[PDB]
RNA sequence: GCCUAAAAUAGCUUAAUGCGUUGGAGUAAGGGUUAAAUCUGUAAAAACCUUGCAGAAAGCCUUAAAGUAAAAGCAGCUAUUCAUGCCCAUAAAACAGUCUAUAAACGAGAGCUGCGGUAGCAAAACGGAUUAGAUACCCGUGUAGUCCCAGCCGUAAAUUAUUUAUUAAAUUAAAGCGCCUAGCGAUAUU
């Protein structure tokens, strides 16, 4: 795998990081 | 802390883990003296008394001593917590029993000496010692966990309990389950002893202590399922200071907590000390707990005075 | 001074020794029954029983030491190596399978 | 031109208690010398090593040169010689 | 095995001095081994002062003991160590079980046999 | 009066220099840095600031009696070798030189780098 | 600790003789690793920088050495 | 064969050194007394005999 | 018989560092930056000689790892338990293989629960600067964490595909598998 191949996915990883901690401490998850 | 996670593990062994059967048993925690030897019946006949329930009251018949009372019979052990008795003579275990009035067990010691009958003691138990085992003190004595020696023939890493203040009088520093107490240094005519709640203090040289710790090691792993599981013990409710009326608490008010939290006589309870500034025994404590030296104590108020 | 042969005896003996030799020593004893002749360490009836005689050992050992994990994977390694060599005595040799079967009382469970 | 001891010596002495053989495996400042100056195996290396550190744990060595310690120069030759004279009158 | 232990003792008289080496006699006689070498080397000047908690020891006496015994002596040995406070340092190490191997054995032999063969 | 040995420590750490002046039992009689002869923050890191401290250092000894010292180095850096010639030249005799420079055998984990 | 020895008052020479046992005996060594801390995988890559600044100048005085030999140039 | 000649020459071996053996208290005391009378020099000095078994 | 940067278990050593540490002596700074300041001191600090207490880590040897520990990984000293590796001398008439559909065990660092400990370092946090802004990089304090024991979690840019023959490699031909079929796009459903 190249080092344009793994920037590529680093952006997909943060946004999905991001929802998951918001969603952590709420009664209903946004999904 | 416990935990709900902790009980539905049920991995510590000599705990009973009760199944959620009822609302009263989802989260207690017992002791399971079978599996670890402990004798739960009756103490011996010359060495109890069966005694009254005072229930905190004095000999005036007020109460003194608050929520307290309404528990079940009471039986005390009398129990020899200086061996100066029987110093030359070994004694042999014969059991090891738990007692509802203190936190660690007790072993039972039988002695003969020569020309004589046997004779029967209580001793407060180590913490590795079972039935058979063979206890000895005095001098010519080995340093192994349960002999009594004095501090002179002491290493200074060996942890010791049930240490003497006076040369005679008995232990009654280090009782309580699973604790214990270590020796950094020793002087001309004293000893520098760290006790269980972190204090170094000075010792005399001539008194006496027990090697090894305190004989229950599951004393803070149990939990009361019940309110009456305690009153069972011998203890009653007691009532929030905010939940009264002005006229039986500082905070009976309408009002939550108008003034600093204080005990119901109107003294400061969060962190205001209570230990007399000129105490005589201020020549014996080195440094207090939580490492403050004994001249910061005793010399607080009068350099502010000044 | 005199001599003291009853202290050269305890030295030669196998009392101040590790424990690993003296259960080795036991186990060579042990055999001395199915082996084919006096000087046999090899033949597929010794293998086994050494093998036996090593697990049984074994068991007391990590009762106590229960993190020693190293160990235990030697012991699982040869325990599946003892069941293929069983597997090929039955198939082949049956008469030395029985032998081995009925000496060390295991059971009949080898076939494929 | 410096004295060199044979690989024999050297298995037959290795030991902590000879504080005075093992001086030559040293640096002045007290330093272990690497084996492409000491010029031995690889197990005489492992041996000399251990035996300075086990020296060193029991006091009879010191990990480095101490300003404290000078005169022991001094109190070595001075029980040195008096050895040397008992043996000899012996 | 065989175990040899190197101790340092505080500079004390010859009474102290027996009296510990005393206790590590005994019991290695008590577990059932034997003693082969004793020996003392008087007060020597140590490379670094010991220290206690309130004590400074520049100098110690030394004294050594080799015996044969079953493995479990070791901690036997150290206990007793610890126990005593005449003694400030101790060390235990294990040594080779024979002086000579088979194989210098089997040269031995060989050579008297070719003796008397040729005799 | 004057047949005093003395003994100069000389501390230097990478950011400054300090001169501490004692008797051979370690009881300090003088001392010097360069912030105490006029020398502050960006500047006490010129040889100049240190040559000036070591002069100071050397004028006080004499007026005590302390005519031969010996000076003992603690650390790397450039700053000694200016405060030691200042010494010679000011009139004080060196008799030797020793370096007490500590060395961890393992020790306590350093603070982290500098991004720069 | 390092002794040097002031004779006739050169001190400069016992300056000089600090700096040698500086070197020979590993303490501006010390010193450069605890300056600040890096890790084992770091640690690594710095060594393996320092070792091939060794290597290069070896390399480049092996080629005037040769030089040397042959032609015999005083230098 | 040789190897069981090679084993009763060892045992011969140990029969002489176990002269000096001291197994029990009286002998103790005895070796004791004689070693502190008679103290040696350390590895300071001269290099000692290192032990290589019996 | 010996050896071991192997694993588990238990004892021991201290160079340096920290401090609401002891005594002596002494007096204005110490610390830090591109340049400064916050901060620590003058009510007696730093520096120097001594006293006490404490945690973590292992200079030279020391080098790859050449041990390869199965991989993850592994060197302060000594001993026990156990598993390897070396020499020297032996042993087997019939037995022992490769690969893995399925299944199980081990498994860095971070993180979670309980217990003990907490020097140094350091997410977060709070101040001083830099800058158009600095919500970052720099400086000063500093809690979890890093440490010990018992559990949970099973994730890494967590090594070169495995085996037979040849071969220094390589190359050539075979045996049993897993995975890919343009990219892009889900917290889909189960
Ligand atoms: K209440
Ligand atoms: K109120
Ligand atoms: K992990
Ligand atoms: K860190
Ligand atoms: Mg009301
Ligand atoms: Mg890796």
């Amino acid at each position: 795998i190249t080092t344009m191949q793994w920037r590529k996915l680093k952006i997909k990883k943060h946004k999905l990081r991001k929802r998951r901690k918001a969603n952590r401490m709420r009664v209903v998850k946004v999904r | 802390k416990y935990t709900y996670k902790f009980k539905q593990a049920r991995a510590v062994p000599g705990l009973v883990y009760w199944k959620p059967r009822t609302p009263g048993l989802r989260h207690k925690i017992s002791i399971d003296y079978d599996f670890l030897g402990v004798y739960t019946g009756a103490p011996h006949k010359d060495l109890s008394a069966a005694v009254p329930k005072l229930s905190g009251r004095n000999n005036h018949g007020r109460i003194t001593a608050r929520h307290r009372g309404g528990g079940m019979k009471k039986v005390l052990r009398q129990v020899d917590y200086s061996r100066e008795k029987v110093d030359g003579i070994p004694g042999v275990v014969e059991r090891v029993e738990k007692d509802p009035n203190r936190s660690g067990f007790l072993a039972l010691v039988k002695y003969q000496p020569e020309g004589q009958l046997p004779i029967f003691k209580y001793h407060l138990a180590p913490a590795e010692i079972k039935a058979g085992d063979v206890l000895l003190s005095g001098d010519g004595a080995p340093v192994q966990a349960g002999s009594t020696l004095p501090l002179r023939s002491i290493p200074l890493g060996t942890p010791i309990h049930n240490l003497e203040l006076t040369p005679g009088k008995g232990g009654q520093l280090a009782r309580a389950a699973n604790v214990s107490a270590v020796i950094q240094s020793k002087q001309l005519e004293n000893a520098i002893v760290k006790l269980p709640s972190g204090e170094i203090r000075l010792i005399n040289l001539d008194c006496r202590a027990t090697v090894g710790r305190v004989s229950n090691h599951l004393q803070r792993m149990i939990n009361y399922g019940k309110a009456g599981e305690r009153r069972k013990l011998g203890w009653r409710p007691s009532v929030r200071g905010i939940a009264k009326n002005p006229n039986d608490h500082p905070h009976g008010g309408r009002t939550n907590g108008g003034r600093p939290s204080c005990t119901p006589w109107g003294v400061y309870c969060k962190g205001q000390r209570t230990r007399r500034r000129n105490n005589y025994t201020n020549k014996f404590i080195i440094t207090r707990k939580g490492g403050q030296p004994i001249r910061k104590f005793a010399e607080a108020k009068k350099l502010k005075a000044r | 001074q005199n001599a003291k042969a009853h202290l050269v005896e305890k030295f030669l003996g196998p009392e101040f020794r590790p424990r690993i030799k003296q259960l080795k020593a036991k186990r060579l004893e042990a055999v001395n029954d199915i082996k084919r002749h006096e000087a046999d360490v090899s033949s597929p009836e010794v293998r086994v029983s050494l093998m036996t005689y090593r697990i049984r050992d074994s068991i007391p050992l990590f009762d106590e030491c229960k993190k020693e994990l190293t160990g235990m994977r030697k012991l699982e390694i040869m325990f599946n190596k003892r069941r293929r060599i069983l597997r090929g005595l039955r198939k082949h040799n049956f008469p030395i399978y029985s032998m081995i079967i009925n000496k060390l009382g295991m059971r009949d469970i080898y076939s494929d | 031109f410096r004295p060199r001891s044979t690989h024999q010596e050297v298995t037959e002495m290795a030991d902590f208690k000879n504080v005075s053989f093992l001086t030559q495996f040293l640096s002045p400042a007290g330093r272990i010398q690497p084996r492409r100056v000491t010029k031995l195996t690889e197990p005489l290396q492992r041996r000399i090593a251990k035996s300075v550190k086990l020296a060193r744990n029991m006091a009879l060595m010191a990990g480095e040169a101490r300003l404290d310690k000078l005169h022991l120069t001094r109190v070595r030759q001075e029980e040195l010689h008096r050895y040397q004279l008992k043996k000899s009158v012996q | 095995p065989l175990y040899e232990l190197l101790c340092l003792a505080k500079p004390l008289g010859k009474a102290e001095i027996a009296g510990a080496m005393k206790i590590v006699g005994q019991t290695v006689l008590k577990r059932g081994g034997f003693i082969t070498e004793v020996q003392s080397y008087g007060e020597q000047q140590l490379a670094y002062d010991i220290r206690r908690p309130f004590e400074i020891y520049p100098s110690a006496h030394i004294f050594k003991m080799e015996f044969a015994a079953p493995t479990d002596i070791v901690r036997l040995v150290t206990h007793e160590m610890r126990v005593n406070e005449n003694v400030l340092r101790w060390v235990v190490v294990r040594r080779p079980r024979f002086k000579h191997t088979l194989q210098e054995l089997l040269e031995e032999v060989k050579a008297q046999e070719n003796d008397d063969f040729k005799a | 009066v004057l047949q005093l040995e003395g003994v100069v420590h000389i501390l230097n750490t990478s950011n400054n220099i300090v001169l501490t002046l004692t008797d051979k039992e370690g009881r300090v009689k003088a001392w010097t840095t360069p912030s105490s002869v006029g020398y502050k923050n960006a500047k006490k890191r010129l040889p100049v600031a240190a040559e000036t401290a070591a002069g100071e250092l050397a004028k006080r000894a004499l007026a005590l009696g302390y005519s031969t010292v010996a000076v003992k180095i603690k650390g790397i850096g450039t700053m000694t070798q200016y405060a030691v010639q200042m010494l010679s030249s000011s009139g004080i005799k060196i008799t030797q030189l020793v370096d007490v420079t500590p060395v961890p055998y393992g020790g306590c984990r350093p603070s982290r780098k500098r991004r720069v | 600790a390092f002794v040097a020895e002031v004779r006739d008052g050169n001190v400069d020479a016992a300056l000089a003789q600090v700096k040698k046992y500086r070197k020979t005996e590993g303490v501006n060594d010390s010193v450069r690793k605890k300056e600040y801390f890096l890790r084992p995988s770091l640690q690594k890559f710095r060594d393996s920088e320092l070792t091939y600044a060794k290597n290069m100048g070896k390399l480049i005085h092996e080629r005037v050495n040769w030089v040397v030999k042959r032609k015999k140039i005083k230098l | 064969r040789l190897i069981k000649k090679a084993e009763n020459l060892r045992y011969a071996m140990l029969l002489e050194e176990s002269r000096n053996w001291i197994d029990s208290e009286e002998e103790l005391e005895k070796r004791i007394n004689q070693s502190l009378e008679n103290p040696e020099a350390f590895g300071f000095i001269v290099d000692l005999p290192i032990a290589k078994g019996l």
